[PDB]
């Protein structure tokens, strides 16, 4: 039963045009089910941050949704997982196109 | 501008013996129906005699006729329509017979 968390695959780089909706989904494993943390700039992303960010988690999938994407939403995002038996982390670099 | 792309079914990893068929599979929704692509290393893949991308309505697939070790790695399913984009990655692991 003591199995550390594992982030399955996550794109390294993704792009979205300003003003559109971005969705990035990522599967994971772990026993017990891990706590999920998304962050950018060393700051946790919260539900309805700026009235636009959302995080929908299930027991094996985490989905980050950014509505009405704005130029300041860019950067290197980290997904981290933790449980009693270990941790995992991976990054996706989110690029906002002004075009 | 309609409804942005999302995953009804998410592409799970595939662990496959060298020489076996492998397929990554998902079901993408959105309005208009999203154009889907599969990329590897940030490059859009091209159909060939060993790699195909069967599409049927919301179902999109990445099908390898006979997996080889060099097929291992992370693949990205990128869905786009007018309202937005959705991204899901999945890993192919190829095992020795």
């Amino acid at each position: 039963r003591g199995i550390p968390p594992k982030i399955e695959a996550l794109p390294s780089d993704i792009s979205i045009d300003e003003g559109k909706v971005l969705t990035v989904a990522c599967a994971f494993t772990g026993e017990p089910t891990p706590e999920v943390t998304w962050s950018c700039g060393g700051r946790k992303i919260h539900s309805q941050e700026q009235g636009r960010f959302h995080i929908e988690n299930t027991d094996d999938l985490t989905t980050l949704i950014i509505m009405d994407v704005q130029k300041q939403d860019g950067g290197l995002y980290t997904l981290s997982l933790g449980n009693e038996f270990g941790s995992d982390s991976a990054t996706v670099n989110i690029h906002i196109r002004s075009i | 501008q309609g409804s942005p792309p999302c995953f009804l079914r998410f592409p799970r990893p595939v662990r496959v013996v060298s020489g076996a068929e492998a397929e990554l599979k998902c079901v993408v929704l959105g309005e208009p129906p999203p154009v889907v692509v599969w990329e590897k290393g940030g490059q859009q893949l091209a159909a060939s005699e060993r790699l195909s991308f069967p599409a049927d309505g919301a179902e999109h697939g990445l099908l390898l006729t006979a997996a080889l070790p060099t097929d291992a790695g992370v693949y990205v399913c990128r869905a786009r329509n007018a309202a937005g984009e959705a991204y899901a990655a999945a890993a192919v692991t190829v095992l020795e017979p």
